[PDB]
């Protein structure tokens, strides 16, 4: 028995072995009594702002729109402290682990943003902090590696299976079921076993909260549509929510479609796997015709993920949010014209949002749009992957 | 069929505990993978526990993670598990089979289908590790209808409301858990909590097989001598296999010294 | 003759050949006409705050000043878009080069966050950038040099000297001697001939505005001191500014001590250089007993400059500044500090400044202190030279 | 003095402009670089713009960095450049010999104790090239206190109140500068702007010298024929010595060669 709902429509639930129930429903009363606490929001409030320095822009481009009838906002939690909105929901999810009187963290990392912001929090707050990484993503996003451990962070690489965020998933689990005591498990996206994407939705929506304000100040209306890349959907589910009930607004997700889809190197589930238990939640994944989980595939490793948080397998279900995939190709594109045109770099993640956002204006360029782009990290851990590719392609 | 309520009573009226054996199905191959049961039966086991091989297991140590990646290196699939199954049942009638199930793999094809399939080939129970009792029913139900006892789990930190849950919706026998995290031999267990054994029993539940980092005949005795049923044993025996992929003769007379062994403290 | 007065006291003036004397009264003019138009504070406004990401936070650090009477701040120029101060000034002089019809840049820079911050604005704003930057800084200011690649400026290594910021400076000036016509010269700091000193400061003045208003509002009263370091002098001034005519709170800057002042190798000439004419200025410089002028040293490249702005050298000699160095050792030990007990990764130009700071508190740990560092930027092109160094001296 | 005077009524009387070339003083070292400077002087300079070598030389391209590395790899310094320039006062009585100076070179023990050494070695002028007009004061002054030329530029774009400054403040000769930029001879300025030139004139100014980029014979007889006093030619003359550098005869033989040419160009 729970005091929320476990699920969205079909998807969701609490499927973990019998030792961590009691784990999760402490962690579920402990954020619902969090959540009508003055002095908890207070604090959780005063660390958005003064340190990691929220609220963040909202950016109107006006030069990679030019010549078409696309207005384009980005949201800049490129600008938020850490790098990535990663840094929102580890705040509240630390001061949460305080509250039940845990003194040490596990977290997953696959760009190392939320391993970045997990360390962060930890030093700032003295958790002991230990965050699994996935081999492949300790090379590929090695800047995040070193900032990690001079935070005092332990990163500890995992080798098994695909060497990227599956796997790192699989060794924090493992290592919760041993360590709940002590630890807490500081979950890095809005996926997993109830609550977590409960929570994680709740201490991420003010990014859509803060950009309705913004937009209606400057436009004096809400957007067409609102755009976020899914590696397992927090920056998405933050940006969507509190557009959920403004049913004239567009929800657009955005899956990674690696080297094409055709490929079967992708990391698109919502759109082409089908329902699976795994990860303690059933949701839509990659498997195999047998039921074995499939290895994903993205050039960007925040994305490179089989599953999908359940909150956005249901909105699909319902018509609610619409989900588009991204290759490797397009979003390199995309990260280059930002660069070059407006003066950001952006994440590999964030890059297929935009991407999608310069589908939209470039297959439409008459439409009349208003679109805003949830520019959820700064490139700064890509440009030696980026520039190693663009130097192989010759250019 | 009724193969673990005739096994306690059998096993009761020698005033003996079992000894439960676990090993991943098609480790290393399938010809010597039946024959390391075959030869865990022959050194006395009194019940079996097999693993289907499954590409993310949550549960599960080192060790047991590596006996999944030997058998699909070997290709085995769950199909080839229900044939070996199959040919298990066929040599050995009463033995119980249970099977260590993670829940996409029952979930995959349709609940029903998987317990359909397991009452054909004569399994006796499923343990779904990643299914709580929370999230039980659909599995439950499908196992009773197609006459196989589902395993539920009693940990070390459970509270009243969980050990009536277990003692109501679980069948065959009860899994005391001996202590939080994944399988492993190395790290050895409490010993077997005596108040959760007497609820249990208070509560009518099915027989209590203590498992979880069970490696030496010590722990086997004192599972029994705290009032379990019997106890498994996985990665000690797992790890015999892996230790000896190169010399198969050498390995099955290993195991069959270890399971005499662990047999032996069961009696206890 | 000038519009305004190219002076502080006997230091700064116009000591450039004959040639550029027209591009910089010109440069003159416009300032002055910008400083007056509506338009183009507003349009300066408003980048600042929805592009760049200001106002900054005001952090409380609350573990490193644990047990002392000491309250410190850090003012986070850190979370400013480019990640340091650097690109408040950009801004306005990239809207004062496109206010004198100017359609190219050229900029020196030493740490690569001026050269990303020309980069950045030239994106943005379409201009061609040029950057210069001494060979020893290409490397181990790595990631800056990818950074401003990726945006499209051209980086040229400077194998000239030193190979450092005061070898790409004379590049630069010569370069701009050539092509003034076209090109303005984004100079990157407080420095160099009238009226960079003065416009430099004008473009940083929020930063000691903004602390101000914030200090104002958390502790209801102004600091005691505010600590900034010195490179050539554009953050400290910023941060000085608005509180030049507040004679009760100190102003105390940071000039890199290198290996040991005793050694020779450091870049502190405020305070043990003698006055000189170089870089268009006449101010306090490292030389030789002929007047040659000397190598400078630090372990930070942003610091790396033989000399400094000419308002520093001038509020030093009234006493209405104070100014100290810290070695590259304590700069390092600093830096770990931030990392590891307040989850900031600061830069080790910054960290300059965070470690005079930490002195103040620890050698004197019962006085009764408000402090603020201007934290000038973060250290994520500094995460590789801070490992190499703790790797080789066996941490 | 007033060699300056003195050499432009004699080649106003011959109907000639001057060429007049720059080397780094100690390039490549003290002993060549006196035989360099002879050379020079044999061959038919008619007066020498000389430069003392300086760490940070801004308003100079690679060629003149290059001959300043030279000097300095010979452990030049400004004490030995006086020294020099002792020695070739005492050889050659009447050239005009003129200094190109950094600010922070004067400036550095004193603007007064700077002019006075080069009046008591018999240096005819100085060019302080990162001290504009807007700046002079006290380098003009200390110049005419002690009897050198303050030499002052006109660049391309000089406007009315630059031309009368320069005019005003100057003496031995005016720079008139060929071209924006810094010095170089791959990089060829403009023909000598007639409006500048004619302007000069009319302000009373000191003779006008064309510099910058001016690198053949055809270039120096442009700048007499639009109505210059003559020329300067720097970097020309330097890349001479950077070719030949082991090969001092050769170096001679050439630099001899370029200097006779250049000189009969001004003839003109
Ligand atoms: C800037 C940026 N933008 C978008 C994303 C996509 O993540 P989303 O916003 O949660 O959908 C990331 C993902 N980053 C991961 C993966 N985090 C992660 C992903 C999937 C499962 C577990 C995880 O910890 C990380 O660990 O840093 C990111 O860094
Ligand atoms: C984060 C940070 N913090 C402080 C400093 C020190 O510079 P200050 O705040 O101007 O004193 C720098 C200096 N950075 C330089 C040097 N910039 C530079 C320095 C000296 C002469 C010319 C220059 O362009 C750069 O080019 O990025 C910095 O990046
Ligand atoms: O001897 P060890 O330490 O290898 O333990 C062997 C256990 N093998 S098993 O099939 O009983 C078994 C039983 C339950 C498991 O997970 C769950 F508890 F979450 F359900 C996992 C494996
Ligand atoms: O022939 P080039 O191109 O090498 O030019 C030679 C010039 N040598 S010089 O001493 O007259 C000379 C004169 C003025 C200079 O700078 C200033 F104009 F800013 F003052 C620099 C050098
Ligand atoms: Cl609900
Ligand atoms: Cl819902
Ligand atoms: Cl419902
Ligand atoms: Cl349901
Ligand atoms: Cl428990
Ligand atoms: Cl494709
Ligand atoms: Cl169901
Ligand atoms: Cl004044
Ligand atoms: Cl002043
Ligand atoms: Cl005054
Ligand atoms: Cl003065
Ligand atoms: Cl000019
Ligand atoms: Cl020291
Ligand atoms: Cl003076
Ligand atoms: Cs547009
Ligand atoms: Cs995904
Ligand atoms: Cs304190
Ligand atoms: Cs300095």
């Amino acid at each position: 028995t729970t005091l929320l709902n476990p699920y969205f429509g079909e998807f969701g639930g609490m499927y973990v072995p019998q030792i961590l129930m009691p784990a999760l429903n402490q962690l579920e009363e402990a954020f619902v009594s969090a959540q009508k606490d003055p002095e908890f929001q207070a604090q959780f409030a005063d660390l958005l702002k003064n340190y990691a320095g929220r609220p963040t822009a909202l950016t109107k481009c006006q030069n990679i729109t030019a010549g078409t009838r696309t207005t384009l906002y980005l949201k800049r939690e490129d600008l938020l402290h850490g790098g990535a909105h990663k840094t929102n929901q580890v705040l509240g999810q630390a001061l949460l682990a305080k509250r039940m009187g845990k003194s040490e963290i596990i977290a997953e990392t696959g760009a190392g943003q939320h391993g970045v912001a997990s360390a962060l929090a930890s030093a700032l707050l003295g958790l002991k902090c230990r965050i699994y990484m996935g081999a492949k993503d300790v090379e590929r996003q090695s800047p995040n590696v070193f900032r990690m451990r001079l935070m005092g962070a332990e990163v500890i690489p995992v080798h098994s299976g695909s060497a990227t965020l599956k796997d790192a998933c699989n060794e924090a689990l493992r290592d919760w079921s041993g360590s709940y005591e002590t630890a807490h498990y500081m979950l890095g996206t809005a996926a997993g076993p109830h609550p977590y994407p409960t929570i994680v939705r709740e201490f991420q929506r003010m990014i859509g909260e803060e950009t309705k304000a913004q937009i209606l100040d400057k436009e004096g209306r809400l957007p067409d549509a609102v755009i976020a890349c899914v590696g397992g959907g927090s920056n998405a589910i933050g940006m969507f929510a509190d557009f959920i009930n403004d049913t004239s607004v567009g929800l657009i997700g955005v899956e990674p479609g690696g080297h094409g889809i055709e490929t079967g190197e992708h990391g698109a589930p919502l759109k082409h796997g089908r329902v699976g238990i795994y990860f303690g939640m059933k949701a839509p994944m990659m498997q195999t015709a047998d039921g074995q989980i499939e290895e994903s595939y993205s050039i960007s490793a925040g994305l490179d993920f089989p599953s999908v948080g359940p909150q956005h397998a249901y909105l699909n279900s319902i018509g609610r949010a619409d989900y588009v995939s991204i290759t490797d190709d397009e979003a390199l594109e995309a990260f280059k014209t930002l660069c070059r045109h407006e003066g950001i770099i952006p994440a590999l993640e964030s890059s297929h949002a935009l991407a999608h956002a310069l589908k939209m204006m470039r297959e439409q360029p008459e439409k009349e749009q208003l679109l805003v782009v949830n520019l959820s990290g700064r490139g700064d851990k890509d440009i030696f992957t980026v520039h190693d590719i663009l130097k192989a392609r010759g250019e | 069929m009724e193969r673990y309520e005739n096994l306690f009573a059998q096993l009761n009226d020698r005033r003996e505990g079992a000894f439960v054996p676990f090993v991943t199905l098609g480790d290393p191959g399938i010809e010597q993978s039946l024959k390391i049961i075959d030869t865990l039966i022959d050194a006395g086991a009194d019940a079996l526990e097999l693993g289907v091989p499954f590409s993310d297991p949550l549960a599960d140590g080192p060790t047991i993670q590596n006996a999944n990646l030997r058998a699909f290196a070997a290709g085995v699939t769950p199909a080839q598990c229900f044939e070996m199954l199959a040919l298990i049942r066929e040599k050995h009638p009463t033995i119980p089979i249970g099977l260590l199930m993670y829940a996409n793999l029952v979930f995959n094809n349709g609940i029903d289908a998987f317990y359909a399939r397991c009452e054909q080939v004569g399994v006796d129970s499923v343990l779904v590790a990643d299914v709580p009792v929370e999230e039980s029913a659909p599995f439950r139900q499908a196992a009773l209808r197609h006459n196989i006892a589902p395993i539920f789990i009693c940990p070390p930190n459970a509270d009243d409301d969980l050990l009536r849950q277990v003692a109501s919706y679980g069948r065959g026998y009860t899994y005391l858990l001996s202590r939080s995290g994944v399988t492993g031999a190395e790290n050895r267990g409490a010993l077997p909590l005596h108040h959760l054994i007497e609820k249990l029993k208070e509560y009518h539940a099915a027989p209590a097989l203590q498992g979880f980092g069970i490696s030496s005949p010590e722990q086997v005795s004192a599972a029994v001598r705290a009032g379990a049923a019997g106890a498994i044993s996985g990665s000690a025996i797992v790890k015999i296999i892996e230790k000896n992929l190169a010399s198969p003769k050498q390995m099955l007379a290993e195991l069959r010294s270890f399971v005499s062994a662990m047999k032996a403290a069961s009696r206890a």
